[PDB]
């Protein structure tokens, strides 16, 4: 089938792992990490946020403006 | 042959624990015999054995003689070999090399999968 | 059926014993924990569930 | 350095696979009661008078 | 038509050059593209001295993503750089099914 | 010799899920489609413990519910259970249709056409199972709802004399709804397995787009503890949202028995359906109402043709993926425009919404598909 | 694009297969007219009823 035993070429690439008993679990997971998370984070907040507050800021335009055509209008019925 | 990589450790391994647990003694005797007899075999000719003088000296000291050898091959049994192949083979991290192509090869716990019966 | 005798097969159901005998055990104990079965619990000291 | 406590604990329980499940077993009987019973007088603890089998008292035993 | 404005085009290129993730991984422009079976065949024109080259960054790339850890500021490839070579490859894979589909027109 | 290799069903499952060849470089959205697969199985033993007592009678099921979340042992935790749990379903199987068509796993078209039925069917089975509850917005709900075929010039309208069995609804079209309800999702397990089979023979998708074949690895050391991980958090998730929020995810009204009479003041439907029921809102006459509604979903097949961006995927440019937040965007907004009391702001809102939700796909995404393929020899 | 089908041997096959397009479409109908009991086709033959 298409199962490892015959796939693509390649060839003189190598490996070097470890055995997991060897080596803890946690290597600096904090440190590293973070200044990663934040630079994902100022990478791509430039692509996601503005979807997001441009509808909130339409949710909260027709919420309170529709609700400013509605709980206003005994003055705006006139006597 | 690249298509059956894993299948001869997918034995192999299975042999290690195949001496762990159920190691029979006629298997251990036919292990010895041929032991032996990689003994006799070694000790042939001139030049081995004077390399045999030149490097027990080096390991042990003594020239170590086979019939401390031989004592000690009878001093082997299968309860013996049940518990150090338990105290290397059952269970332990392997260090293992290839050079290819290898694809077929499990990965590293996979192969760490095996040491260890999940029957036992 | 006669193959299941035999000088290593009686040495090898030796061996397996332990390993299969203790599952049993394991097997019976974990079964009574699952079912959460009665008199038993009665002779433990400390998992009484009961007042 | 000398083994730890965990070291020679390995040695025993962990490296054979059924005295393995067997400690399993075992920590879930007790996982079981103690868990079970600490939730119990935690949560009889916390929000304290809301519970009304400390209120059984104005109707019980006379 | 364009000419003079061509400039900031490029200017702009450079900035979609940046807009585009795959030189913080460094990888080939060539690399990107979708595999199609003609496209893949126009692979299997490639000679193994830029093959393995091609494989072997992208399999950096992949474990690089798997950690999602990004390549080191020093290695980014520049926009002059990224050689694309399968520019004949490809374009013969154009004109040889353009080909045989004009002739399958007629 | 070889054991997984020995029996041909184990065969099978090691041609599969027991060591398929993976790609590595995975994150969790691909972890959502096997949340698919677990959430399934959950519903069905949750919706057979049910099955265990709710009635399809117009009169006697509404006692029978009560039965449920009253007096039976812990059952009340089934019921809302199934319910939100089927809540849950949609969850994930809305971000599994933004991760298909986000990383471009639609390029695997027969996949992907088996991965529209299975929707289609997932809703009508969705649909039906909501009218099964048997209370106010059951009925009306149901009512309404099946009267949009009517808006046929000829045979819709009888279509829905046909599946009522009756007038109106009734023990009739009720226990014709508990029957669909059943029979549908079992068929959507032979779909599953259809669709993996399909899976299989092209080799995942990888968050790259760009093929992984040189990088697969195996899977049992290594995904199945994972999925197994993003299980346990959705079990998380549930389960917090059950403890701790037994209602809240539904729409109260059916709580109320139904009455044919009595007449519900608003009638919401249920939440996955507000962006389309928005639809029925966009544009004058019923007909074009249900022919943008059954297009709404129908358009994903385009997508695979009205694809053409160098990409497989949707990473690597945020050009067209801004395109893609704001289609995302515009489907919060028919959303929570479906959520409101039908008004006039709404009313523009949604129809710019809906004609920017077709338009998206079918003129921004192919042409500006097109200019950044201008810009680097594309 | 779509180009490539725009040719006179495809156009060619339209003309030859056309009036076989007609034969199994006009089957296709004759099955709607009966298995539907579509009476409306069934009222253009006089033989029924
Ligand atoms: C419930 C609804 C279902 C959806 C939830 C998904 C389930 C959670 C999950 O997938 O596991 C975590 C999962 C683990 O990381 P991963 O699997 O390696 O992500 C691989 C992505 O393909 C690679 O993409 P990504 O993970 O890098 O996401 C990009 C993201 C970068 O954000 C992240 O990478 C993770 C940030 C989330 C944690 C926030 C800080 C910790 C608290 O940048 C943005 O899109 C906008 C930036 C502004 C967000 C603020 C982030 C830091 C504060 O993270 C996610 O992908 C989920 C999305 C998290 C970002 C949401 C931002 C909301 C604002
Ligand atoms: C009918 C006649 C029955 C014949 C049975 C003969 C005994 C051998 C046997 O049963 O194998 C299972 C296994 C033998 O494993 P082994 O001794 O290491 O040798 C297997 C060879 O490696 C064979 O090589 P391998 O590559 O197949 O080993 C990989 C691993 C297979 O592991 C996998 O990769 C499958 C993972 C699928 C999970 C997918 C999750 C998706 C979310 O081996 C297993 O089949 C054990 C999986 C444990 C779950 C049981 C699956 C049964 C279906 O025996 C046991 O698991 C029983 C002891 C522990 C069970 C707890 C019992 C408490 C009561
Ligand atoms: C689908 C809808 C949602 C489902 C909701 C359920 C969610 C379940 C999620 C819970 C997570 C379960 C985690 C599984 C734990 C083990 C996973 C696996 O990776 O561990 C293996 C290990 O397996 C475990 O060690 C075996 C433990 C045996 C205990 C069996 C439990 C018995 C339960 C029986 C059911 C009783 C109830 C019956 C009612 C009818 C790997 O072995 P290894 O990492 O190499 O270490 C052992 C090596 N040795 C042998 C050398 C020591
Ligand atoms: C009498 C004898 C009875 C013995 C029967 C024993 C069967 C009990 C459990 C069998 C379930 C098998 C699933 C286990 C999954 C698994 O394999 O986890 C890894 C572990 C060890 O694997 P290796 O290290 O690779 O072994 C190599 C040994 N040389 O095997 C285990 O048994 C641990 C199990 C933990 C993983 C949990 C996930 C298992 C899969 C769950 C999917 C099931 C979905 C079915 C739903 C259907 C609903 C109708
Ligand atoms: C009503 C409430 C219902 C709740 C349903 C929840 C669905 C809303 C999903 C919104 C999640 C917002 C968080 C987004 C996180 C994010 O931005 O990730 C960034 C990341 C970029 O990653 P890379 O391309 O690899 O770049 C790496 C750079 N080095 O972007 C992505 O993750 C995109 C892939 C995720 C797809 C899932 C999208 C979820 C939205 C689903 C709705 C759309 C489907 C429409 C189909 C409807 C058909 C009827
Ligand atoms: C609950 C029913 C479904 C199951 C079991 C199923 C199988 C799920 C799962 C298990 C995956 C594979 C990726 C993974 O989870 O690791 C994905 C296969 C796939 N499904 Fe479905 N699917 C289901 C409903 C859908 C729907 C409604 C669509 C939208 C058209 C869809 C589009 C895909 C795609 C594109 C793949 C290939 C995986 C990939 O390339 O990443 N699926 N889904
Ligand atoms: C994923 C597909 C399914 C969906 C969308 C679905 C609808 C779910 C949901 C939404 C509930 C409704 C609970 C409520 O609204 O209060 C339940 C309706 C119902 N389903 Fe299904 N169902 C599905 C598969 C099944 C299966 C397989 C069974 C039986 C084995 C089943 C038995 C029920 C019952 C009895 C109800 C009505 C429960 C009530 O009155 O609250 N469901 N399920």
């Amino acid at each position: 089938g298409r199962e490892f035993g015959h796939l693509t070429r390649m060839r003189h690439v190598i490996t070097y792992s470890l055995s997991p008993f060897e080596q803890r679990a946690f290597p600096h997971y904090f440190t590293k990490g973070i200044p990663n998370v934040l630079r994902r984070t100022r990478a791509c907040i430039l692509r996601v946020a503005p979807p997001f507050v441009v509808f909130y800021l339409v949710y909260t335009w027709g919420t309170q403006e529709f609700e400013k055509s509605k709980r206003k209008n005994p003055a705006a019925y006139e006597n | 042959d690249n298509m059956s990589i894993d299948d001869m450790m997918f034995f192999l391994q299975g042999q290690w624990m195949r001496l762990c647990t159920s190691a029979t003694e006629s298997e251990v005797v036919r292990g010895k015999n041929i032991l032996r007899n990689a003994l006799v075999s070694h000790l042939d000719g001139t030049t081995p054995v004077c390399e045999d003088i030149g490097r027990s000296l080096l390991t042990y000291g003594r020239r170590i003689p086979l019939a401390e050898w031989e004592s000690r091959i009878a001093e082997v049994d299968a309860s013996v070999v049940r518990e150090v192949c338990s105290k290397y083979f059952y269970d332990q991290c392997p260090a293992v090399a290839g050079l290819g192509p290898i694809e077929q090869l499990p990965d590293y716990n996979r192969i760490r999968s095996g040491m260890f019966w999940l029957r036992f | 059926l006669s193959r299941f005798l035999g000088p290593r097969y009686r040495e090898l159901a030796r061996n397996w014993i332990p390993t299969a005998s203790m599952w049993g055990a394991v097997g019976a104990v974990g079964l009574v924990w699952a079912t959460d079965w009665r008199l038993i619990l009665d002779w433990v000291p400390y998992i009484n569930g009961k007042f | 350095a000398a083994p730890t406590l965990t070291a020679r604990l390995y040695s025993l329980l962990f490296r054979r696979t059924s005295t393995f499940a067997l400690t399993i077993a075992v920590g879930a009987l007790f996982f079981e009661r103690a868990f079970d019973q600490g939730a119990d007088a935690i949560y009889e603890h916390i929000n304290q008078g809301k519970l009304w089998k400390h209120i059984k008292h104005k109707y019980e035993n006379k | 038509a364009v000419a003079a404005s061509s400039k900031w085009l490029e200017g702009i290129r450079k900035w979609y050059y940046n807009a585009a993730g795959f030189n913080k991984l460094g990888l080939m422009r060539d690399d990107t593209i979708y595999e199609d079976d003609d496209v893949k065949e126009a692979i299997r024109r490639l000679p193994e001295n830029l093959y393995n080259d091609r494989v072997f960054r992208i399999k950096r790339a992949l474990d690089l993503t798997m950690r999602q850890q990004i390549l080191p500021k020093e290695q980014w490839t520049k926009y002059e750089e990224d050689k694309f070579y399968l520019e004949p490859y490809l374009k013969e894979v154009i004109r040889e099914r353009k080909e045989r589909e004009e002739w399958a027109k007629k | 010799t070889n054991i997984r290799k020995s029996h041909p069903l184990m065969k099978i499952i090691n041609n599969a899920f027991i060591d398929l060849p993976a790609p590595s470089n995975i994150s969790s959205w691909w972890n959502f489609g096997s949340l698919l697969g677990i959430c399934l199985i959950l519903q069905i033993l949750t919706g057979l413990f049910l099955a265990m007592h709710y009635t399809s009678d117009t009169t006697t099921a509404f006692s029978s519910v009560t039965h449920i979340c009253r007096d039976v042992n812990y059952g009340w935790v089934i019921r809302y259970l199934h319910a939100n749990g089927a809540s849950m379903f949609f969850i994930c199987l809305f971000i599994h249709v933004g991760r298909g068509l986000y990383y471009g796993s639609y390029m695997f078209l027969e996949t992907w056409n088996i991965g529209v039925v299975l929707l289609f069917t997932v809703m009508a089975t969705a649909f039906m199972g909501y009218v099964l509850p048997w209370g106010q917005m059951s009925f009306w709900g149901a009512t309404v709802i099946t009267n949009l075929l009517s808006a046929i010039p000829y045979i819709g309208t009888d279509l829905v004399e046909w599946i009522w069995g009756g007038f109106s609804v009734d023990k009739a079209t009720l226990t014709r709804f508990f029957a669909f309800h059943f029979i549908l999702p079992f068929i959507i397990t032979a779909l599953a397995a259809v669709h993996l089979l399909f899976l299989h023979e092209t080799g995942s998708n990888n968050p790259t787009g760009i093929s992984s074949d040189m990088d697969k690895i195996p899977f049992h050391p290594y995904y199945t503890i994972k999925d197994i991980l993003g299980a346990l958090f959705m079990m998380l998730i549930l389960l917090i949202l059950v403890l701790f929020s037994p209602d809240l995810l539904g729409d109260p009204d059916n709580y109320t028995p139904a009455n044919p009479l009595n007449t519900p003041p608003h009638i919401k439907p249920e939440w996955y359906f507000l962006f389309a029921y928005a639809i029925l809102r966009s544009i004058p006459n019923k007909l074009g109402g249900v022919l943008a509604l059954v297009a709404s979903i129908l358009i994903l097949i385009l997508m695979p043709m009205l694809h053409t961006s160098k990409q497989r995927s949707m990473m690597f440019r945020p050009l067209s993926q801004c395109l893609f937040w704001m289609l995302v965007a515009d489907l919060i907004t028919l959303t929570w425009i479906g959520g409101q009391p039908v008004e006039h702001p709404f009313i523009i809102i949604g129809q710019l919404a809906s004609i920017l939700y077709f338009l998206i796909i079918l003129v921004l995404m192919p042409i500006t598909s097109i200019i950044e393929n201008n810009l680097l020899k594309w």
